[PDB]
């Protein structure tokens, strides 16, 4: 999701990408 | 065998010294199984022919000076030499 | 396919895998 | 070929969460190690222009 | 990392990349280092010619 | 030199500049000997591996250690590698008069200071500490100074005031990436072990409260102490030196806090009334009367440098909340009321700090943004925000969409089972509506949580 | 039912009952060293196996023999407690009989037989430990490539040209590697190992295969004859699918194919009807094949063609007029059976087997001179003899396995057939047939223990002293040499020791918690030997593999330079047969789940279809739903109710221990759910261990079978009950025939852990108590009454406080510290070395000099501390001076001590004294002295109290074992009558008199007296061996006179900068102790111990501990409700009603359990252990949805939201905005500010360089480059210099700045930094000439 210190694996394609807590 | 008890050493040792300690780890080796556990430290100086205190002596010396550049346990590469403060 | 490292091959000066040409 | 359909309010069954783990793993094998390579990257960029 | 070798003062190119190689170099061309810029400066233990510095540097390497 | 339990300790360069000595000895033997050309031959390569191994151990056949199985330290090992002389020793070194410890959080301190453990000062400023107190004839020479504090005897904690008083340290976090991974700021004794960090900062130093650990260091001279408090000091560095976004912008707890305040619902105590300003707006909330959010009109005085530069300041009755009149009494003189009628996000509250450091410089920029920080906390403390397990919606048309979705799943199965749709095609399709389903299901949720009200 | 459940049992939510319990935990490291150690009379693995394995060892053909008979493991020199308290190994003696055995030149062979001893091996105690060095070691199982064959494809990357190559490799166990790879020119080629390549049929020929035999083993054929002219075809009807026809047929006056039409699959069934076994075909069509077999001419017996050759007509002519008739051709085909072999034999420069043996050799050896002797000796060697190469019983079964065979077991030597066939399935593999596998597969990665690395390192040493004893075996003599003689202890005890004691794999115990002991004695790592690094790899093996199911946890792994490297064992895996992974299933026979289980590894789990865990079946195990979902080949999707061939066991196979405690796991993100497991390691005991109020089950087993609690051996009554001991009676049905007897458990009292923590056993049971068997008697720490309490329940709630809880950090009130319920204590061992200085001895007195005699009061009069002293930072634990002499004093100091006459004293200061920041009490003092020479005085006091204490707990044990005994003895006496009382008159001592008439327990009677007597004088030597142990001068280093070791107990509390976590990855630090007055408070007037950060929760997304906080609120409302009911006491009545009302549920549970049958007093004190709260167990997967969660909240007086109205404690006011407060099951690390912390001004220096590390860590946090930078992007470069220069490296310029300092001068002349000056020095040792130029 947001506030970057693991990153999000899973989301639709395109999206920058998180980097979430 | 006298090029290696001369210049096979950090710490050169006379000959004959080295000739006795090669005798004192036959002893050991000797009564290792017979006295049980390792035989006691007084009996294999009577196995020898010196005033049998020469033993804690000789087993006080033939400490090889262990290299400084050994990495200290459990990490690399922090080193031995890095740990010998100044008096 | 990379990243982060998108930068650093950049910043190299490195050439890509399968350079194009510019004429003279 | 199927997506989780669970959240973290209800409870995952044993399927979902193994499929996530591999996502998870990618991720934080990612954070580890690109950390490392920054830091290279920070060091060669100071070499080069720091004078 | 290769224009980091084209540095005239060696002993920066030596802190950084591989240190034989770049002292082998500088010494066949018998190089000398009026050590200009900071890395050099950090080394030898002396004020950076950047920040307070520069000015006591200014009033050197005028003078 | 030796260790302990009677064994020595050496460097390995002793082993093969040992080497180098016997087999050049052994040559001129051999040459005093009228040897063979084949032994001397022999002899001469060796000698030759033997300079080598000495010189660089690496290019050759990497002679063993004695008992050993590592190969041994050459003069290029000791000079060249990231552990060499030049990485470890001269760019990087170990420093004196320097400590570490876990971090805290410590809000009340104002912006320009952090928390400083009592052991760790005293540890610290050491000769300052005797040099003060021989200097105040409180200790009759050095040897009895270290003996004073050594008992940590009740005067000597005054002596430690004077001396820390204008007296900066710097602290800084293990993932040092930009300039302000270390800072400088004012110490505050405490009592403890840990050092209390301004939260504000904790952007610029990634410093998250989950056992991160930072170190501190004392600036000596007086160069250095003038260099901390006019460079290094947190409060000369509020922008980012890479964008001019400033780095002190408030974090998570204080954001919700002015969100919380900042903000209007459709009714609430004392809807639509009148204020005279702020004051009353603080005198109302603070006696339960009207409620923090609250659509009102009150009369506030906001100021505009104008004209020549010369302030002048203008009253009026705004249509703002019960939150927002109270937040104005923070604001600085010379910003406009619009910057607080808003709902204040986390990017307007950044953007507030902004024009205020544009406008009216450094010096207020400071004061606003510790004031901003207290309220934030007090206010965010106040809200009694908090999360439960009902908080999370939970649609009902989630079920519904997807029943639509493997019905779907089970036609295209129909389709692809009889030999119609193609394998790649129809996995592309699968995955094509299953990214459907899940948008849908997140508007549905979206829709459902957001205007929920 | 058991009578530890009826003190308290624990809510078990959920439906899916428990097929199989949970196995030992230690079950590998137990198992693997009982099978390493062990007699197994055949090759099994074990010592046996290796001994075989080099035995028998002959000389060089001399026929002087040297077989191995048996060997035995002698008895320990010292035992656990004591191989601990002296620190030597835990080791047994290794002796072996051996004979040796020669002959003459008829059978006058003579043989000599002895037993010799070849060092000592360690050995592993019952909880899975080896003591090496006074220290309990823990050896990790290793996780490597397992051996056979593996078939790698390495696609893409290589060559640019999107053809892909295909490889297969050969790794043994034990010898060379064997690679094959083609290449994009389809060659196949060959190598012994990472070395030279060269074409593959090279090696063929080494095996006695010319080029006829390999066409023939590769190729199938085509006959081509001219039948009297028009040549034509012997071609099978099937070697047209999919070819290009050229040519006309004419068979049978029809016209099946014609030029320009190939052959499609239709041609194919037409010469079934035609009966087609004949073709012509045109002098075109074998213009382009080849030929098998040489053909010479049959007159004059010239090379018509030779063999894998080329065809023209200009050579059909050849043949032909000379008479050949029969012609062999080899099949073709480009797309399915390709010519790769014959391009590679064209590629080939040898020709027969002794050419290609010597350029196999040429690669070798390069450089040097060939020979056919040592070529065919070094080719025998490499892949064909039984000395050099080992292919053993899980490589040999995977290689026959993956190639399609039938027997699993064979010799562990290659042969041709293995080769030929490895080359075939490569073929295969190339042609389109066959799937290549994978590194990752499990199949294909194989498990080691302690035990089979003990073996491979025992292995090493034999092999290592085969060679000298061979040499001494060429030039002995006939008689004078045995066994002994040849055979040498060091190299055996070498190999072990190399192994045992410094090894990747051979770590310390993570022992500060139960938990870490269980879950790091079931752990892997494919690092250390014969593994990867983490510089070598990379992401393909760190990854999860969908193998990984059921047998290694996917979420418990340490985050950081090994990731994925160091994975858990899962709850239900096992060691297979062969070394592999095997996890439990249970079959599906037709449609019913029987309780059957079948053990399946990974390659077995494979082509089968495993159903799932949570899955609904009901009234039979009958499929409820028509399609389930399930796995089936390294994918999962939904199957039909009748194609599933297993079904999982339990919902909890796939995770390990770690994870399986983390309850509501169904909730909480794989990352911060691993970071939640790997913490809950790190969790110090606390003082009080009080229970998870949330659980899960699984924290009894942990508790119960690690070695932390006590077990009872046998069950019965009690007999005795206190701190130190417990005296259990054994039941007459559990108790053997003879020696009656009691069991007796001696509990560990406060002694030094790993960690530097403490480790105390308490009795949890009463005076008289029923005990069962297989049932906790004493508590270690952290496990209450049999479960695990790695830290403690406590009062939450979610809301920001003033922002004292900003990112993490935690706010805790005083009401815990004050309470002492997060207290610990730690127990650190310090140590005082009087050594043997060149300057003489170093003494122990307490005579001291420099010091004040009240300074030194706490000292006796030999120089140590009393025990139970406190003492404090500073203060001498142990009076320890160095003999030292010249001080050279300078003039200023002479004239001081000549104007004041004090003696300055010759001996310098090395006292031990307590270290900085630290303070505690002594809670145990030992010395160990060197042999007879002359003890300290307080050395021997505690030798003489060492010896009285021995003999009164020796005397405690006799005396109860004499009471057990006559007791039985009174008891048997009465059997036959004589006499009721007056038996009981006379002196105990002569009852043994006393016999009675024929009788089968008179024999009883003899056997009661035996075993007295051996009691008796068995006690009495093992007084003589302790009293031999404490008298004997210990035995110590070369060159130390003696050494003291004192024992400080640091009791330290919570406080300000320690660091704490959930159990769901929820990290955190306190920030403040907050008064109780300020803690924010409900209605009811009961305050909050803890206040969390509610931003922490979604940002990480571990809403379990959102579940586990609402849990708790709910159990801890049911247990207030209880204890109301306790203070208002109703009756058993009430009470029941209401624990049975709490147990049912609304929803379904699997406990069930009970109609409160258990007693009133039993009942009773169920309530009464359950006012604290009520214990749950949130099964992994089948823990207790929301649903159930409001209905146990409706139950206590709680609403459903879990949220509540909270005041501030500052104010009074209300908290707008209702929170979530709840109970949170919470656990301290052991990361404490009084650890962490340092500081330092001025201290030691290095000699090598003048830098401040030393020592307790010192010297600032070491300035790196990147703090370089920091500081020149500011404007600082004075701040840098005098960092880099008067701080750190300027020998000089400290002192020189030091003085200024404190002279009120704050200047600096920095000079030279000393780092510099050595690299100047370092450099000119060198031929480089570094010079400083002008001035
Ligand atoms: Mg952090």
């Amino acid at each position: 999701g947001g506030a970057g210190h693991v990153p999000e694996y899973f989301v639709g394609i395109g999206t920058p990408i998180s980097f979430y807590g | 065998t006298r090029s290696i008890a001369d210049q096979a050493r950090t710490i050169r040792i006379p000959v004959h010294m080295i000739e006795t300690i090669n005798k004192l780890n036959r002893i050991s080796r000797q009564m290792l199984q017979e006295m049980g556990r390792e035989p006691t430290p007084e009996e294999l100086a009577e196995r020898m022919l010196m005033p049998e205190d020469k033993i804690r002596k000789v087993l006080k010396i033939a400490k090889e000076p262990i290299s400084m550049e050994t990495p200290i346990g459990d990490d690399e590469d922090s080193h031995l030499g890095d740990f010998i403060e100044d008096t | 396919t990379g990243g982060l490292p998108r930068v650093a091959d950049l910043f190299e000066a490195r050439r890509p895998k399968e350079p194009a040409i510019l004429a003279e | 070929e199927t997506p989780i359909t669970a959240n973290f309010r209800e409870g995952l069954n044993v399927l979902q969460y193994f499929i996530s783990t591999h996502g998870a793993r990618k991720g934080l094998a990612d954070t580890a190690l690109k950390t490392a390579n920054s830091g290279y990257l920070t060091r060669r960029l100071v070499d080069v222009a720091q004078d | 990392t290769k224009a980091s070798l084209a540095t005239e003062s060696f002993i920066s190119a030596a802190s950084f990349q591989e240190t034989t190689r770049v002292l082998t170099e500088a010494a066949v061309a018998g190089k000398r280092d009026e050590l200009r810029g900071l890395k050099e400066n950090v080394i030898v233990g002396r004020l950076i010619p950047a920040g307070t510095g520069y000015a006591y540097h200014q009033d050197r390497m005028r003078r | 030199v030796p260790l302990d339990g009677g064994r020595f300790a050496t460097s390995d360069l002793n082993d093969l500049y040992r080497r180098v000595i016997n087999r050049n000895n052994r040559l001129k033997r051999l040459l005093d000997l009228a040897a063979p050309d084949i032994i001397v031959r022999n002899e001469k390569r060796m000698l030759q591996e033997a300079v080598d191994a000495l010189l660089d151990n690496g290019r050759r056949g990497r002679a063993i250690t004695g008992s050993n199985k590592r190969p041994l330290k050459s003069l290029a090992d000791m000079i060249k590698g990231k552990q060499g002389r030049f990485r470890q020793n001269l760019l990087g070194k170990r420093v004196d008069y320097s400590g570490r410890s876990v971090i805290t959080v410590g809000p009340y301190l104002r912006l320009h200071q952090c928390g400083l453990p009592k052991k760790m000062a005293l540890e610290l400023f050491k000769p300052f500490i005797y040099g003060k107190l021989e200097l105040r004839g409180l200790a009759t020479t050095i040897k009895a100074a270290k003996k004073m504090v050594e008992r940590e005897e009740a005067v000597v904690w005054d002596i430690l005031d004077e001396v820390i008083r204008e007296h900066p340290v710097l602290l800084n976090r293990a993932p040092t990436l930009h300039r302000l991974g270390i800072q400088a700021f004012e110490p505050v004794l405490i009592e403890g072990k840990a050092i209390q960090l301004h939260p504000l900062v904790c952007a610029a130093y990634n410093a998250d409260f989950d056992g991160d650990q930072m170190a501190v260091h004392v600036p000596l001279t007086l160069e250095a102490q003038l260099e901390a408090r006019a460079l290094m000091m947190s409060t000369n560095n509020i922008l980012s030196p890479a964008n001019g976004e400033p780095i002190i912008v408030p974090s998570q707890d204080v954001v919700l806090g002015l969100y919380y305040m900042t903000r209007d619902c459709v009714n609430a105590k004392g809807e639509g009334m009148v204020l005279t300003g702020p004051k009353e707006a603080e005198r109302l909330y603070r006696s339960g009367l009207a409620s923090l959010h609250a659509r009102v009109k009150v009369r506030i005085t906001e100021y505009e440098k104008d004209a020549n530069g010369e302030l002048v300041a203008k009253t009026s009755l705004k249509d703002t909340t019960v939150g927002r009149a109270i937040l104005w009494m923070i604001v600085p003189k010379g910003l406009p009321y619009s910057i607080v009628n808003q709902a204040l996000g986390k990017k307007a509250i950044s953007k507030m700090l902004n024009t205020c450091y544009r406008i009216l410089g450094l010096k207020p920029t400071v004061i606003f943004a510790d004031q901003i920080m207290y309220t934030g906390f007090a206010y965010a403390a106040r809200s009694g925000a908090s999360v439960g397990i009902d908080d999370m919606v939970i649609p009902e048309k989630k079920h519904e969409i997807i029943s639509e979705a493997e019905a779907e799943v089970a036609e295209i199965q129909e389709q692809f089972q009889s030999g119609l749709v193609t394998a790649g095609e129809r996995y592309n399709k699968v995955i094509d509506i299953w990214a459907a389903a899940n948008d849908r299901v997140s508007k549905a949720m979206m829709d459902n949580l957001q205007t929920e009200t | 039912y058991s009578y530890t459940e009826k003190k308290r049992i624990r809510k078990d939510f959920g439906k899916r009952p428990q097929v199989l319990d949970v196995p030992y935990l230690l079950s590998i490291q137990l198992d693997s060293f009982q099978k390493f150690i062990e007699q197994d009379p055949e090759g099994q693995y074990g010592l046996e196996a290796a001994f075989r394995s080099v035995f028998p060892i002959q000389s060089y053909s001399g026929n002087s023999e040297l077989q191995y008979v048996s060997y035995r493991l002698g008895e320990p020199v010292f035992d656990v407690q004591e191989c601990q308290i002296r620190g030597v190994t835990y080791s047994a003696p290794l002796r072996v009989k051996l004979r040796l055995v020669i002959y003459e030149r008829g059978t006058v062979k003579d043989i000599k037989e002895q037993e010799v001893y070849m060092g000592e091996i360690p050995l592993m105690t019952d909880n899975g430990t080896f003591v090496i060095n006074g220290t309990e070691r823990v050896i990790v199982s290793q996780l490597h490539r397992s051996p056979g064959v593996f078939f790698d494809s390495d696609k893409g990357k290589t060559h640019s040209s999107g053809k892909v190559l295909y490889n297969a490799r050969i790794i043994p166990y034990r010898g060379s590697w064997l690679d094959f790879e083609f290449d994009p020119k389809d060659n196949l080629f060959v190598r012994i190992d990472r070395r030279r390549k060269l074409p593959a049929t090279i090696i063929l020929r080494a095996l006695n295969y010319t080029t006829e035999q390999i066409l023939d083993l590769f190729f199938e054929k085509v006959i081509f004859e001219i039948r009297d002219n028009k040549l034509q075809m012997e071609l099978v009807p099937e070697r047209l699918r999919g070819e290009t026809a050229s040519f006309d047929i004419e068979a049978n006056g029809k016209v099946y194919v014609e030029k320009g039409r190939r052959i499609t699959a239709r041609h194919i069934r037409q010469l079934e009807k035609d009966d087609v076994k004949l073709i012509e075909v045109p002098v075109e069509y074998i213009a382009g094949k080849v030929v098998a077999k040489d053909y010479i001419d049959e007159s004059t017996g010239e090379l018509i063609c030779a063999a894998n050759m080329e065809l023209s007509l200009d050579l059909l002519a050849k043949l032909s007029q000379s008479g050949h008739k029969r012609i062999e051709t080899l099949f073709t085909n480009d797309l399915d059976h390709g010519p790769y072999i014959s391009e590679t034999l064209r590629v080939d420069p040898t020709n027969d087997r002794l050419s290609a043996l010597v350029e196999i050799y040429r690669m070798m050896r390069p450089g040097e001179p060939p020979t056919r002797e040592a070529a065919e000796s070094l080719f025998e060697n490499l892949f064909f003899s039984e000395d050099r190469y080992d292919l053993s019983a899980v490589g040999r079964m995977k290689f026959n396995r993956s190639l399609l065979r039938e027997e699993i077991e064979g010799s562990g030597i290659l042969s041709k057939d293995d080769i030929i066939d490895v080359m075939k399935k490569l073929i295969d593999i190339r042609n389109g047939k066959g799937e290549v596998d994978d590194i990752d597969h499990l199949g294909n990665r194989r498990i080691r223990s302690v035990g089979e690395m003990a073996e491979n390192q025992f292995r090493v040493g034999l092999v290592r002293v085969e060679r000298a004893v061979k040499e001494r075996l060429s030039l002995g003599d006939l008689d004078t040499l045995m066994p002994q003689d040849m055979i040498n202890a060091k190299p055996i005890s070498a190999a072990v020791k190399e192994f045992f004691g410094s090894s990747q794999l051979s770590q310390f115990m993570d022992q500060n918690n139960p938990l870490s002991e269980i879950t790091h004695k079931r752990r892997i790592s494919a690092l250390g030997p014969g593994g990867l690094t983490r510089e070598r790899a990379g992401f393909e093996v760190r990854d999860v593999h969908p193998t990984h199911y059921g047998r290694v946890c996917p979420i418990e792994t340490p985050e950081g330079p090994n990731i994925g490297l160091i994975n858990s064992l899962s709850v239900y895996a096992q060691t297979n047969e062969y070394g592999f992974l095997e996890t439990p299933y249970r079959k599906v026979t037709d449609g019913v789940v029987t309780d059957e289980i079948h053990y399946l590894s990974a390659i077995e789990e494979g082509n089968y279809v495993i159903a799932q865990a949570n899955s609904n079946l009901d009234e039979e195990g009958h499929f409820v739903e028509d399609l389930v979902t399930c796995r089936s080949k390294g994918e999962s999707s939904l199957f039909s109710r009748d194609q599933v061939d297993y079904m999982d066991v339990s919902t909890q196979q796939v995770v390990s221990v770690g994870a399986s405690l983390i309850p509501f796991l169904e909730h909480d993100d794989a990352n911060r759910a691993l970071m939640g497991a790997n913490m809950q390691r790190q969790a110090v005991p606390t003082l009080r261990a009080d229970k998870p109020l949330v659980g899960t089950g699984m924290e009894r087993a942990v508790a119960v079978d690690s070695g932390v609690t006590a077990v009872a051996k046998r069950g019965g009554v009690v007999q005795y009950v206190d701190a130190s001991r417990i005296v259990i009676k054994v039941n007459e049905d559990e108790m053997y025939p003879g020696e009656a007897g009691i069991d007796i458990y001696n509990l560990t009292k406060y002694t030094r852990s790993n960690q530097n923590t403490c480790i105390n056993q308490m009795p949890c049971v009463s005076l008289g108590e029923p005990v069962e068997r297989g049932d906790v008697l004493a508590d270690g720490p952290s496990t209450d009454l049999g479960e695990l309490a790695l830290g403690q329940n406590m009062r939450v709630a979610f809301m920001p406080w003033n922002g004292y809880n900003f990112e993490d950090s935690i706010l805790v009130s005083e009401r815990v510290v004050q309470e002492d319920r997060f207290t610990t204590i730690h127990i650190q061992e310090l140590a005082c070395v009087s050594r043997d200085t060149k300057l003489g001895p170093e003494e122990i007195t307490a005579d001291i000099p420099n010091v004040g005699e009240a300074a030194l009061s706490k000292l006796d009069e030999s120089g140590i501390v009393y025990i139970g002293a406190e003492v404090t930072g500073g203060d001498i634990l142990v009076g320890k001076v160095t003999p030292k002499g010249e001080t050279q004093l300078t003039p200023e100091e002479k004239l001081l001590r000549a104007i004041f006459g004090e003696k300055a004293s010759d001996v310098k200061d090395s006292s031990l004294r307590v270290p900085n920041g630290v303070s505690g009490t002594v809670i145990d003092v030992q010395v160990f002295t060197r042999d007879g020479v002359e003890k300290d005085k307080r050395a021997l006091e505690i030798e003489e109290m060492q010896l009285k204490q021995a003999k009164k707990d020796l005397s405690e044990e006799l005396q109860i074992l004499e009471a057990g005994l006559f007791s039985r003895i009174r008891a048997v006496l009465v059997a036959g009558g004589v006499e009721a009382e007056k038996l009981d008159k006379l002196p105990r001592d002569r009852w043994l008199e006393l016999g009675l008439t024929d009788e089968e327990k008179q024999n009883q009677l003899e056997q009661l007296a035996e075993q007295y007597d051996e009691l008796k004088h068995e006690f009495e030597k093992k007084l003589e061996a302790k009293r031999r142990k404490i008298t004997q001068g210990d035995d110590l280093a070369p060159g130390v006179l003696k050494i003291v070791k004192v024992y400080l107990a640091v009791k330290r509390r919570i406080q300000p900068g320690d660091k704490m976590a959930g159990r769901h990855g929820n990290k955190g630090v306190i920030s403040k102790i907050n008064p109780i007055e300020d803690m924010p408070y409900d209605e009811n007037g009961t305050p909050v111990d803890i206040v969390l950060n509610p931003l922490g929760v979604p940002s990480r997304m571990n809403i379990g501990q959102i579940l586990e906080t609402h849990l708790g609120m709910a159990a801890k409302g049911i247990g207030d409700k209880i204890n109301a009911m306790l203070k208002q006491q109703q009756e058993v009545a009430k009470l029941r009603e209401f624990i049975q009302r709490a147990y049912d549920l609304g929803a379904d549970v699997r406990q069930k359990v009970d109609l409160s049958t258990f007693s009133d007093e039993e009942v009773m004190r169920l309530a009464e252990n359950l006012r604290k709260g009520m214990p749950i167990a949130t099964p992994v997967f089948d823990g207790a949805k929301e649903a159930e969660i409001k209905e146990l909240l409706k139950l206590g007086d709680l609403p459903t939201s879990g949220q509540i109205r909270l005041y501030d404690g500052r104010t009074g006011e209300q908290f707008e905005r209702p929170v979530t407060v709840g109970y949170m099951y919470m656990l301290k690390l052991n990361h404490l500010v009084d650890d962490k912390m340092h500081a330092r001004s001025t201290g030691s220096y290095s000699l090598v360089t003048q830098q401040p590390l030393g020592g307790a860590q010192f010297g600032g946090q070491r300035f790196g480059e990147m703090e370089v930078w920091a500081l020149e992007a500011y404007g600082a470069a004075y701040t840098l210099q005098e960092m880099l220069t008067v701080k750190s490296d300027d020998v000089n310029g400290r002192t020189k700045m030091y003085k200024n300092i404190v002279d009120g001068n704050h200047q600096m002349e920095p000079g030279m930094p000393e780092s510099f000056n050595v690299l100047l020095k370092e450099i000119r040792s060198l031929g480089i000439n570094i010079e400083l130029e002008d001035e």
